[PDB]
């Protein structure tokens, strides 16, 4: 059933045995039984084999052991019984084996240890007791063992350690007690453990720093974390000089002694986080083997200048969330690699601060108040790969010896507007720059976060030559025909009717829109091929604000004056005394256009979204601050006069419309309003586009029709008027008569 | 004390592989073990580890299983659907103190190291 | 010969061995949760014979039994196995 190794070794795995195997050679040396179904051990089960050395009973459910069953095994060395179903430590059947070496009792639900247990074992060296349900340390059975080396009691339910627990263990080397529920430690609990090297107390509920550790003279590695320790008194580590590793994290530490960490001749790393009230740098005299130093969350304001004159082998350095104001020189250091200084009050950089660090790779100085950086700062600094400096008021950024850089982030430095030289950064992989136009110099595989897409072009503002000539065309004739029509309507020395003065104001508003378009065309013509250079200055200056205000103002006056024109016509027909009434209404509407245009100016960043200074296209996120409001006002008005004119259609018949000159005026107004409706639908649709997730159009296209479909009325309204109202011809003859009389 | 590993070799992409490590001794803490990956020209990195919620690396998430059997004191790591970037040398590391997940991205804490194996994926 | 920690144990097929009320040398028997009002234990040291009695027993909990003895000293009574040096062969009651 079980194979024979030939060297006196017998192995049994999952062969369904409920009793001890028999018939094997009496000279076998090692016996393993695992995964079978033995539940009880009969008396004199192992009397057959007198030369057994190592004994494995793994995984089966043994529950009862006869006291005399284990007798006769005087040479047994290793005994393993884990994951079985014993409930108490077998004080009997164990006293016989004098020459036992290692004993493993894991995963067995054990609650009580008999007093006379572990008696007669004179040379036991390893004893494993974890994952059980122990509730108090077996002081007497432990004292019974004088030659124990390694002790593990983990995951048990111990609550407190009484005094003089481990007096008689002279040669104990390592002690593991983690995940227990210890909360109090006596001052003399650990006496006698002179040769203890490793001490583990993790995840316990310690509420105050223990003192008994000062009795240990040769404690190498010490680990406690996730506890509730909050205060580190000075002189704590005085007793034990040699400490390679100190584990502490997740503790809610508040105060740490000035001289606590002093005179540790062999400590390797030091980490302190969350210690808020500590405000003065620790005294590190005598510690000359510190690879890594980390202090976070404190109130430190200054740094000693002998720091790495002492620390000759420091490799990394991080100091963030402090109140550091000035930086002492780091010239002495040679092995320093990574430096992090964030959320501090640094405001200037000097040449000498970073001089002499040969092997510095990663440098971070983010979220500070630095505004002055010397040109020669970074000049003789060695090969540096990743440099991050952002969210600081910075005016000019030098570049000397940065050719080896790979990662460079500068975002939030709105004061920085100078372009970036492409030749210097030869091996740059990832950029972050505050304004998208700067990346146009690289024209990128370089990665620049800012989108620098169509809405923010590099070479031409208007893009296509056809679009350029088209806007040039409507600009011109809008201007010329608007001037002609206003001269015809106003220069005549005749009484001015309400409708005539109304169309005059229409002409004035359309003229304003036209020279807004003209100023845009002038900018495009001037900045041909090099828009990237001028973009930042143009958007930041007041010109963009002026242009946007002009456009917005021109577009509201036209709409409101048209609405007032068609109710003027409606009630004029109806009374067929409101002339002065409507004149000041027109004035009041002009004032409203003025204030509506100037309202966004007091806000921040509303007019700088696009180089065109028109907010209605918006962008990635215009987040409808007032765009939705404006389109709502425009649509509601249009539907109002749509209803008004439908009512007029119902009231007055078509034959009277054909035979009435006032109705010819009505037809002209109807043409005007219909044109205004269809030419304003597209911009409203574009503003509604981001609200719907399904619809998406390329910035190429939305820019083109936003450019084309905005100013058309300023062009066709005067053309419509002169082409289809002989009223203009009559005024033309009148002004010809006046000119002939003058000349 | 002594650590030994078995497994490894050359496998076409998308295969499955099992790596088994055995340990002998008593000083090590059975609640801190890890598998470490090394590619030439770079320092060791921690692929996976057992802590007391196993710690898994960013990259190998969803394709790597780590298990421990204290019945026979063996550590198992099974991989499936490998990518060629997984071709490297593998180590088993055991500590002397209990450890958390935060201790696994720094190898210097671990002390007991194995001889290692080599696995290549095509 | 030496009266010290007499005990009685019950064993059902396929599970562990648990104890029932046991008496020490000085009397004052430690009494299990299910035996008060059910079983009576007496012990005479003239011959060193212990007697047990059954009262109103239920159909279940009928299994093999054992009696256990110990001659050593230095451990408190706890009505728990692994402390008695000598064990009887036992008897089935049902």
């Amino acid at each position: 059933p079980c194979s024979c190794d030939g060297d006196r070794r017998v192995d049994c795995s999952g062969k369904g045995l409920t009793a001890v195997p028999e018939g094997l050679s009496a000279f076998t040396q090692a016996l393993d039984i695992s995964m079978n179904n033995i539940t009880q051990l009969p008396e004199d089960a192992f009397a057959n084999f007198p030369f057994l050395e190592e004994l494995q009973l793994a995984g089966n459910d043994l529950s009862f052991i006869h006291p005399k069953a284990l007798s006769g095994l005087k040479e047994l060395k290793v005994l393993t019984l884990q994951n079985n179903q014993l409930k108490t430590v077998p004080s009997e059947a164990i006293r016989g084996l004098s020459a036992l070496q290692s004993l493993r009792l894991d995963a067995n639900h054990i609650t009580s240890v008999p007093e006379d247990s572990f008696e007669g074992l004179v040379q036991l060296r390893h004893l494993w007791l974890d994952d059980n349900s122990l509730t108090e340390v077996p002081v007497h059975p432990l004292s019974n063992l004088p030659t124990l080396q390694a002790l593990t009691l983990a995951l048990n339910k111990i609550s407190s350690i009484p005094d003089f627990a481990f007096t008689n263990l002279s040669s104990l080397v390592v002690l593991h007690l983690h995940n227990n529920k210890i909360r109090s430690l006596s001052q003399h609990c650990f006496d006698g453990l002179d040769n203890l090297e490793t001490l583990d107390l993790n995840y316990n509920n310690l509420g105050e720093f223990p003192q008994a550790i000062k009795a240990l003279p040769s404690l190498k590695e010490l680990g406690f974390h996730s506890n509730s320790i909050s205060v580190i008194p000075d002189g704590a580590f005085d007793g034990n000089p040699l400490l390679r590793t100190i584990h502490l994290y997740d503790n809610p530490l508040s105060f740490v002694g000035n001289s606590a960490f002093h005179n540790l001749s062999d400590l390797h790393s030091l980490v302190i986080r969350g210690a808020s009230m500590v405000q003065q740098f620790p005294n590190l005299t005598g510690t000359v083997h510190l690879e890594s130093l980390t202090l976070t969350g404190t109130k430190i304001s200054s740094i000693p200048n002998n720091l790495c004159q002492e620390q000759k082998m420091l490799r990394t350095l991080d100091l963030s969330y402090n109140n550091i104001r000035d930086l002492p020189s780091f010239n002495g250091c040679h092995a320093l690699e990574e430096i992090s200084l964030q959320r501090n009050q640094i405001y200037q950089i000097k040449e000498g601060t970073f001089q002499g660090l040969i092997s510095l790779r990663i440098l971070d100085l983010s979220r500070n108040l630095i505004h002055e950086i010397h040109s020669r700062a970074f000049a003789t600094l060695g090969p540096i790969t990743n440099l991050d400096v952002s969210f600081n008021e910075l005016t000019s950024f030098p570049t000397e010896g940065l050719n080896g850089l790979n990662q460079l982030k500068l975002v939030g430095n709105f004061k920085l507007k100078e372009a970036l030289a492409a030749k210097d950064f030869v091996n740059l992989r990832s950029l972050s720059v505050p304004y998208a136009y700067q990346c146009c110099a690289f024209a990128g595989i370089i990665h620049c976060t800012p989108s620098t897409g169509a809405f923010k072009p590099c070479e031409y503002l208007l893009g296509s030559w056809m679009i350029r000539l088209t806007v040039w065309f409507i600009f011109l004739v809008a201007l010329f025909f608007n001037l002609l029509v206003i001269l015809t309507t106003f220069a005549s020395c005749t009484s001015l009717p309400s409708s005539k003065l109304f169309i005059g104001l229409i002409s004035v508003s359309n003229l304003f829109m036209g020279i807004y378009t003209g100023i845009l065309t002038f900018l495009d013509a001037v900045s041909w091929g090099r828009f990237a250079e001028f973009g930042i200055w143009w958007e930041t200056g007041s010109g963009c604000k002026v242009a946007g205000f002009l456009a917005v103002f021109s577009s509201e006056s036209a709409i409101f004056l048209l609405m007032l024109a068609t109710v003027e016509r409606s009630l004029s027909a109806k009374d067929i005394n409101h002339l002065k009434q409507f004149r000041v209404a027109a004035l009041l509407a002009f004032l409203g256009a003025t204030v509506a245009g100037c309202f966004p100016l007091f806000h921040r960043g509303e007019y700088s979204a696009s180089p065109l200074c028109l907010p209605f296209p918006g962008g990635e996120t215009p987040s409808l601050g007032f765009t939705v409001t404006l389109v709502l006002l425009n649509s509601l008005a249009f539907l109002l006069m749509a209803v008004i004119y439908t009512k007029l259609y119902c009231n007055l018949e078509k034959e009277d419309l054909s035979e009435n000159s006032q109705s010819s005026m009505i037809k002209h107004v109807a043409w005007l309003i219909f044109t205004n409706c269809i030419f304003f639908c597209p911009v409203a649709f574009f503003s509604f586009a981001p609200l719907i997730t399904a619809i998406s159009i390329s910035p190429e296209i939305m820019k083109s029709v936003t450019l084309i479909f905005f100013p058309l009325p300023a062009c066709l309204n005067p053309v419509l008027y002169v082409f289809f109202n002989p009223k203009f011809k009559e005024d033309w003859k009148l002004l010809k008569r006046r000119v002939t009389k003058k000349s | 004390v002594a650590l030994a590993e078995s497994g490894g070799g050359s496998v076409a992409a998308g295969g499955a592989i099992r790596l088994s490590c055995t340990a002998s001794g008593y000083t090590y803490s059975k609640y801190c073990m890890g598998w470490f990956r090394q590619a030439p020209g770079a320092e060791r990195a921690g692929v996976s580890g057992i802590t007391t919620s196993p710690y898994y690396a960013d990259s190998v998430a969803g394709r790597f299983t780590i298990s421990r059997d204290n019945i026979a004191n063996t550590l198992y790591l099974q991989m499936n659907s490998l990518a060629p970037a997984d071709t490297a040398m593998y180590y088993c590391a055991a500590s002397r103190l209990s450890c958390s997940a935060a201790d696994f991205k720094d190898f210097r804490n671990f002390v007991y190291w194995g001889q290692g194996t080599q696995v290549t994926s095509a | 010969y030496s009266p010290y920690c007499m005990g009685w144990f019950r064993q059902a097929p396929g599970k562990a061995r648990e104890g029932v009320a046991t008496v020490d040398l000085d009397g004052s028997t430690i009494y299990a949760d299910s035996v008060k009002g059910r079983f009576t234990i007496s012990q005479d040291n003239a011959k060193n014979t212990l007697y047990l009695q059954m009262n109103s027993l239920k159909p279940e909990d009928t299994a093999m039994y054992y009696c256990a003895s110990r001659t050593r000293a230095g451990v408190t009574c706890g009505l728990n196995w692994a402390i008695f040096s000598y064990w009887g062969q036992g008897t089935q009651v049902t």
